[PDB]
């Protein structure tokens, strides 16, 4: 590999561990392959969002012109927000596409994606149904995604109101996981989400 | 051939333009005059987002017609 992306991954990885975002418990990373190609991350769910409490791993894909190419970023954990697909974890940001600097870092990218956690751009999503939620009926996407914090990142509360939908469901055969996104995805209506899971 | 183009401000641009110029060219034009990347900009005429590649005789656009600016900023 070129000798400048192995020296700046080296580099950057290190900065990660000693961090004081890593001592706060606020983002990590680790290696998955030898080669520094494949490293895996995990940040916290900021402070009063939804996500809060929660834990989000990403897969991180170092491409062969690093440092002037940003990385390849996916989220693992399952996540509602109008810029990360609830289906497949992709982000939009525009560090990661059309504004990457070569001075930035695995650690500003860790970072940004923790302030793009804290304030979403719903005008320019990755997953129209969420952004469309957030927008028409913010009390009930919060909700959703306090839930999805809870089902998929760890996070220890969820709400009471949306359990009552979930067992009704439940209770009609229907998996606990299926009815969750059909329920999230049809913004709680209990109808057009029997539709969906009976087809 | 003189044109008009009205931003959502109600500020009235006005260009010299050729009816042979595509409308590309007109946002050039419009980048010159105003400093406004032609990637951000959305030409409207008769109801309708005019496209980059056909010329202003394409849309029978004459003699002070008025164009529409709306700025899009990219969003990919």
């Amino acid at each position: 590999a070129a000798n400048i992306a192995v020296q700046r991954i080296k580099r950057e990885f290190k900065e990660v561990l000693k961090s004081e975002e890593t001592s706060k418990n606020q983002i990590k990373v680790d290696l998955v392959d030898e080669n520094f190609t494949e490293l895996r991350g995990e940040i916290a769910g900021p402070p009063d969002t939804p996500y809060e409490g929660g834990r989000y791993q990403l897969e991180i894909k170092i491409p062969e012109t690093y440092p002037f190419n940003p990385p390849k970023v996916r989220f693992i954990t399952k996540i509602w927000h109008p810029n990360i697909s609830s289906v497949t974890g992709a982000i939009k940001l525009d560090i990661l596409r059309d504004q990457w600097a070569a001075a930035m870092t695995l650690r500003t990218v860790l970072l940004s994606l923790q302030a793009l956690l804290a304030a979403a751009e719903p005008d320019d999503p990755q997953d129209a149904v969420v952004a469309n939620q957030y927008k028409q009926n913010p009390e009930m996407f919060k909700q959703t995604a306090r839930l999805w914090a809870h089902v998929y990142a760890g996070a220890p509360v969820s709400s009471p109101e949306y359990t009552k939908k979930i067992e009704n469901l439940s209770a009609m055969g229907f998996d606990r996981n299926a009815v969750i996104v059909a329920l999230s995805s049809k913004s709680w209506d209990v109808e057009t989400a029997t539709e969906l899971l009976l087809s | 051939m003189q044109i008009f183009v009205k931003t959502l401000t109600g500020k009235t641009i006005t260009l010299e333009v050729e009816p042979s110029d595509t409308i590309e060219n007109v946002k050039a034009k419009i980048q010159d005059k105003e400093g406004i990347p032609p990637d951000q900009q959305r030409l409207i005429f008769a109801g309708k987002q005019l496209e980059d590649g056909r010329t202003l005789s394409d849309y029978n656009i004459q003699k002070e017609s008025t164009l529409h600016l709306v700025l899009r900023l990219r969003g990919g």
